[PDB]
């Protein structure tokens, strides 16, 4: 009738994504599964137009190629767009209405008993363009869409007919097809989770692992889970990327001749580190982040006091109070302090340990080189991106160098400055929450600004200045042997015994002194001339 | 029995000097599925990559490559399309033509199976017709149609699965996005200028014949000639022996002076000498090393040691690049030099720059901004400090910050935004 | 002919040794004659064994630049209208755009194609082939550059490029080139391989004056 | 300030015509041989 009675969708290729093959089932063919009389009994009609969209490499074509011999429907008729067009006159229209003529006949045949008959375009977008677009030329690229539409709206009580469309981009698409009679229903497919991402490594590594060719060191939820932000086809060429190594062990192309080792070629098998080489090898196309904060924490942390303690278990503390209530849907702090003390590290490590689903940073970094009017659009995007997953952490970095201050004017850039100042105080939409961290090392100019009103706590990240902390700090460098770290100590317990710098100069000093002289002479030195 | 690659082959015989790193990714990723088993492939159930993409700089041998590759692979003759001579008047043209390359691969498809012989096209320039489809380019809207049909029979609703495109282009940024997803272009390669080895190994393909045909004299010293040519392409050796070759060979017919000076005792004993050479380092110029022309000039004056502190900062700078240059964390080392003006900075500077011996440096001064916008001054600036994030060791050197920043004391006046694009950068 | 050993310079010689600069009648510049006539019309007169011993293929390009009104078109001229080749196929500036969707860039392929048919057919031994650019500065701009909204300013180039050094090789052309502003040509076109001698032509020193009043009356 | 291309499109002018200069050349061309054909049994 309309599906096939030996079917249960678990043979299929397409996997991951459920949700939407049963949203598609539900309202595209479910009136066409009882007895006709029913229907018209109730009063409701068929829908005719389908449309699936997302982006690049996301499976639809993959749907598009199977339903057709997954459901015993008469084989759909398939025509990619640019072939419509011709040369002749009248030759493009005429090919559109040439499409229909079988299922029309069928229905005046045999009425409403007729089978369904499905033709699908592949992308909808290259000839249904606006018919608006202007230039003064021929018209065959509009008659089309006329010719369509009059085949589609005007159908003449043809019931029995569904188009499916598939494209990457909407906004192409003429809105005159977008309206109800046509193309009704619109589904969006999206990048996958992670527990579709490790279906589609198990549909991908079927045959592979049926045929003892992997190793059983490999761990397919591993792999899922280093695998960010990739689809399926990145999955794929991830998966022949990774067998090449293996293939490219016996066979040394280019060097040498060829020497096939025909004994080894029964015993080929593939293992993790070529898996590995293979993730280094393909790269994602999206991103967005999960990158920026583990490098901005690279020289890592040496807990070379219990102050670092103690700001940690308060960022805990904090971050389990916006996950547990659920009348506080928005905190911000201020993180403060002297210049170079080292406080954008401890607020991504905060962020790290987290553990939320959605996190990014604010940098000068990514803004640098843009106009005023698109460092304004970027930030406002930014925002309202994490308005949307139900837990959230933000984090802006060095405030002052976004809004531009230098003291001689003092000149500064006024419209970012106000725009951050009411997005900071902006509760997300409903049932959201979000936790602010910023960071600033210019309080005294903050409090001149006067906007110190939209922070609800403070933390201050004062710098060392014990001899013993550096003796944690030097000791945890490696810098030199044990006699020449506790000689040093000495000598600078003598030397000064007060003691104020920070922690990256520090490291720098030593990485200094260990390049040229990494006796007293050099080291202790600058740690005096430095304090 | 028509494994494509030639039971022995060497990348030596190709005779592609350099790049020798880039010819193994190459040939794993793309050769290294089609020379096995074909049982064994079908059980590995996976399909050979059908896509290749070449980019860099002009010069650099980004078609030579594809020539050789095409002649040497024992496949059907390469099926070559210059860049916009796929377009036609007559409306529906266009897009038949670029599904008229298809045809003979499919129609062997179908029968033989896999059996087939490869088959490669070779796109010479993508970039003219494939841009992002979606600006106003011509008012027709011609272009879209044809990514269209390059994106539908790429991948398609049907399988090929024996078919090879080859790809060259100066611009990258530019091929619409979805051209690039995997499955369509996946391996992309980036060739750049080479190194000195890679210099030296040009010069020894280039001068092959000279040499065995015992035309070349005898003291020409081939490793001193690639120390002298430093930002030289691949493309400018090969000017440089063809000017060579000029000097040598005028000596005789002197050409214009006067006619039938040409005889045999003349020409029986042509000789390219080394001093043919050094005349001709005087024709052939770097388009990419400008820079360095102006620090070498900045000390034209000359250094005269007056005193020993000179020698003691010279001593610290060396110093610092020597530190700089045998770290591993230290990936960002900052210094200034401050006095009374009038004291000579700048000489210094590039007197200590210029010794390093670092592959890559480059000079920032007032000259180079003089005339532009202040959007055109920001953009030159951002774009030599990316630039500055290729070769493994840099040297980049500022002149005059407070002139770059435009200050004058009587408001005092100055412009902000550069400020801050070098603080921050 | 056949000489069975002691060939010449050229059976068919392009600058045929009865030559001498003074013949031309273009007064003053005398070094930037002796630069052009040496790097590009000597690879063209040695007997054809020791150049193929030698493997140097002959440059194909020039191009000359100055001020207005200095001498450049008359020695394009004098250079297309006093040697032993076929005919020069002459293009003004703006002489190639064309109505249709393709037909500038055809018409660029137009010129051609004897060169390759007559080097197809015989190989080194087909007579030279020259073409002249004509005020080069109008239509081949920078790529990507300001201007030239249609969709034109990149096509034509493109051809260009793609057809003077190909994957297909061919040296049987000269292909000489003037104008006033060489800051604004494309710098894909002026790498060894395309355009390879770049001449500029200056104002005229006092001697080279009364050379010039020598010339003309 | 802008600029415009055009087009050409062949119309069934040709696609009648041109293919008509085909079958009605080689049809009249066959009236033409049976006409030759008769007269050179006449002939003979
Ligand atoms: N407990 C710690 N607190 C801070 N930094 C630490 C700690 N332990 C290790 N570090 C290291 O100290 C460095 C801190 O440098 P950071 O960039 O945070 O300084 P900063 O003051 O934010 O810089 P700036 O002066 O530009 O604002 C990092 O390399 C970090 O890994
Ligand atoms: N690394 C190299 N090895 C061998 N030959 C080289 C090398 N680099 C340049 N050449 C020679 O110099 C010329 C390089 O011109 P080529 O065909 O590569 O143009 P191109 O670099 O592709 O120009 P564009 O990329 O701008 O189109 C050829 O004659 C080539 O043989
Ligand atoms: N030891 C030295 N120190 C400085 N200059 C020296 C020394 N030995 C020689 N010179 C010469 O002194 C001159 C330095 O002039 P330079 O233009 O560098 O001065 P400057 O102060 O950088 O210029 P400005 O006044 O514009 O800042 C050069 O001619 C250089 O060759
Ligand atoms: N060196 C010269 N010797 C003799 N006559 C000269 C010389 N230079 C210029 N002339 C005279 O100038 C006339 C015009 O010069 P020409 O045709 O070169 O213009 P042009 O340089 O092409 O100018 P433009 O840049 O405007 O195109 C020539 O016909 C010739 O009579
Ligand atoms: N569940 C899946 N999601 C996405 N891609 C998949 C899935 N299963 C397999 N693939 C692979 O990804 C590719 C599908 O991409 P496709 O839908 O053609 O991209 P496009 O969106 O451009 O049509 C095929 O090569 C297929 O083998």
């Amino acid at each position: 009738a309309v599906i096939r009675p030996d079917f249960k969708f678990e043979d299929l290729g397409v996997g991951g994504l459920d949700k939407e093959f049963t949203k598609i089932f539900r309202r595209a063919f479910a009136s066409r599964i009882f007895p006709p009389s029913v229907i018209e009994k109730l009063g409701i009609s068929h829908v005719k137009g389908l449309l699936l969209y997302g982006p690049p490499g996301t499976g639809k074509t993959l749907i598009a190629r199977k339903i057709g011999t997954m459901l015993n429907a008469k084989e759909p008729k398939i025509v990619n767009g640019p072939e419509i067009l011709s040369k002749y006159v009248g030759s493009s229209e005429e090919n559109i209405r040439n499409l229909f003529k079988d299922a029309e006949a069928e229905y005046r045949a045999k009425g409403e008993e007729s089978s369904l008959h499905i033709i699908i375009f592949d992308e909808l977008d290259s000839v249904f363009k606006q018919r608006g677009s202007r230039g003064d030329g021929t018209g065959v690229g509009d008659n089309v869409v006329n010719q369509l539409l009059a085949k589609m709206d005007g159908v003449d009580q043809l019931n029995n007919i569904l188009v499916i469309g598939m494209t990457n981009r909407k906004d192409l698409i003429d809105s005159a097809l977008l309206r109800p009679g046509r193309f009704e229903v619109q589904v969006e497919i999206h990048l996958p989770d992670e527990k579709g991402r490790l279906q589609i490594f198990d549909i991908q590594t079927k045959k592979m692992r049926e045929n003892n060719m992997m190793s059983d060191d490999v761990n397919l939820a591993e792999l899922a889970a280093l695998t960010k932000n990739f689809s399926g086809a990145e999955i794929e060429g991830l998966v022949k990327s990774a067998s090449s190594f293996a293939i490219n062990k016996t066979v040394n192309i280019g060097k040498g001749a060829t020497k096939l080792n025909t004994k080894d070629i029964a015993k080929l098998k593939v293992t993790r580190e070529d898996f590995l080489n293979a993730l280094n090898d393909v790269t994602p196309a999206f991103g967005i982040s999960e990158e920026d904060l583990k490098t901005c924490v690279e020289g890592g942390m040496m807990l070379y006091s219990e102050r670092v303690n103690s700001i940690l278990k308060n960022g805990a503390r904090y971050v389990r109070q916006v996950r547990e209530s659920d009348k506080s849907r928005l905190v911000s702090l201020l993180i403060h302090g002297p210049a170079g003390s080292g406080k954008t590290a401890l607020a991504a490590e905060i962020a790290l340990k987290s553990g939320f689903p959605f996190i990014r940073l604010i940098s000068p970094n990514e803004l640098s080189g843009m106009s005023e009017s698109a460092k304004i659009a970027y930030i406002d995007n930014t925002f309202r991106d994490a308005y949307k997953s139900p837990l959230n952490i933000l984090v802006i970095d060095s405030l002052e160098t976004l809004v531009d201050w230098v003291p001689i004017g003092p000149r500064f850039s006024n419209n970012i400055l106000q725009m951050l100042k009411v997005a900071l105080k902006r509760k997300p939409p409903q049932d959201r929450r979000l936790l602010i961290m910023t960071t600033t090392s210019a309080y005294s100019v903050l409090q001149q600004m006067d906007i110190l009103s939209c922070f609800d706590n403070e933390i201050a990240v004062p710098n060392m200045t014990n001899l013993d902390e550096l003796n944690n700090v030097m000791i945890e460098s490696n810098f030199l042997d044990d006699a020449g770290r506790v000689k040093v100590i000495n000598e600078l317990s003598r030397s000064c015994p007060n003691f104020n710098v920070g922690i990256k100069k520090t490291l720098t000093n030593i990485e200094t002194a260990r390049h040229d002289e990494d006796p007293v002479n050099e080291l202790v030195e600058l740690m005096t001339q430095s304090a | 029995s028509n494994a494509v690659i030639r039971p022995d082959f060497k990348f030596e015989d190709l005779g592609v000097g350099g790049l020798d790193k880039e010819f193994t990714k190459i040939f794993r990723r793309a050769f290294a599925s089609r020379i096995f088993p074909p049982s064994v492939i079908e059980k590995l159930g996976i399909s050979h990559v059908k896509g290749l993409l070449l980019y860099g700089p002009p010069g650099t041998g980004k078609t030579l490559i594809a020539r050789k590759i095409g002649t040497m692979l024992n496949a059907k003759e390469p099926k070559i399309v210059n860049g916009p001579e796929i377009l036609s008047k007559y409306v529906g043209s266009s897009e038949e033509n670029i599904r008229n390359l298809f045809k003979d691969a499919e129609a062997e498809y179908r029968a033989k199976g896999e059996e087939s012989s490869l088959h490669i096209i070779i796109f010479d320039e993508l970039d003219s017709v494939f841009k992002q489809r979606g600006s106003r380019g011509d008012g027709t809207g011609v272009g879209d149609n044809v990514v269209n049909q390059l994106l539908a029979k790429m991948d398609g609703v049907d399988q090929l699965n024996n078919i090879l495109v080859i790809g060259m282009t100066n611009r990258k940024d530019l091929i619409d996005s979805a051209l690039l997803r995997p499955g369509r272009f996946e391996v992309q390669v980036e060739i750049h200028l080479p190194d000195e080895k890679g210099r030296l190994q040009i010069f020894d393909i280039q001068t092959k014949k000279m040499r065995e045909n015992n035309m070349m004299s005898d003291d020409v010293n081939l490793a001193e000639l690639a120390a002298l040519t430093k930002n030289f392409s691949g493309a400018e050796i090969e000017g440089l022996v063809k000017s060579a070759s000029s000097f040598a060979i005028n000596k005789t017919v002197n050409i214009g002076k006067g006619a039938t000076k040409l005889n045999t005792k003349d020409i029986a004993k042509l000789k390219v000498t080394r001093e043919d050479f050094l005349n001709a380092l005087n024709d052939v110029t770097p388009a990419f090393g400008i820079s360095e022309e102006d620090l070498k000039t900045c000390v034209e004056g000359g250094m005269m040691l007056y005193s020993e502190r000179v020698n003691s900062i010279l001593k610290n700078g060396a110093r610092y690049v020597r530190q700089v240059r045998e770290s591993d964390k230290s990936r960002l080392v900052s210094l200034l030099i401050h006095g009374p003006a009038g004291s000579g900075k700048t000489a210094l500077a590039a007197e200590i720059a210029l010794k390093s011996g670092f592959p890559f440096i480059r000079l920032i001064s007032p000259n180079e901004l003089s005339g532009m916008s202040e959007s055109a001054k920001i953009a030159y600036i951002d774009n030599t400090f990316r630039d500055a994030y290729k070769s493994p060791l840099n040297i980049l050197v500022i002149d005059s910050l407070e002139t770059l920043v435009d200050w004058v004391p009587i408001g005092p006046r100055f412009s902000n935004n550069i400020l801050q694009m070098l603080k921050v950068a | 002919l056949k000489s069975s050993n002691s060939l010449r310079p050229r059976s068919n010689a392009v600058i045929r040794p009865d030559f001498k600069f003074e013949d031309l009648g273009v007064g003053g510049l005398d070094k930037e004659f002796t630069k052009i006539f040496r790097r590009a019309f000597a690879s063209r007169i040695f007997p054809p064994s020791v150049i193929e011993k030698l493997g140097i293929s002959h440059v194909k390009g020039l191009l000359l630049y100055g001020p207005p009104g200095t001498g450049k078109t008359l020695i394009a001229r004098k250079i297309g209208t006093m040697l032993n080749a076929k005919e020069p196929k002459i293009v003004n500036g703006p002489e190639i755009l064309s109505k249709y969707v393709g037909s500038s860039e055809e018409n660029i392929r137009n010129l051609f194609k004897d060169a390759e048919a007559e080097y197809r057919a015989k190989g080194e031994e087909s007579s030279l082939h020259i073409i002249i650019f004509d005020e080069l500065d109008s239509v081949f701009k920078q790529r990507g550059s300001r201007g030239d909204g249609t969709g034109v300013g990149d096509n034509v180039v493109n051809q260009l490029l793609a057809k003077m050094d190909g994957v297909d090789q061919l040296n049987n052309i000269l292909v000489i080139g003037m104008t006033n502003r060489k800051d604004l040509i494309d710098s894909a076109l002026l790498r060894p391989g395309r355009f390879e001698v770049q001449v500029e032509i200056h104002l005229p020193d006092e001697k080279g004056r009364l050379q010039i009043f020598d010339i003309q009356t | 300030g802008q600029q415009i291309f055009s087009q050409a499109l062949l119309n069934a002018n040709r696609r009648g015509e041109a293919k008509t200069a085909l079958a009605e050349v080689q049809a009249r061309h066959q009236e033409l041989l049976k006409l030759e054909k008769s007269m050179a049994e006449l002939t003979q």
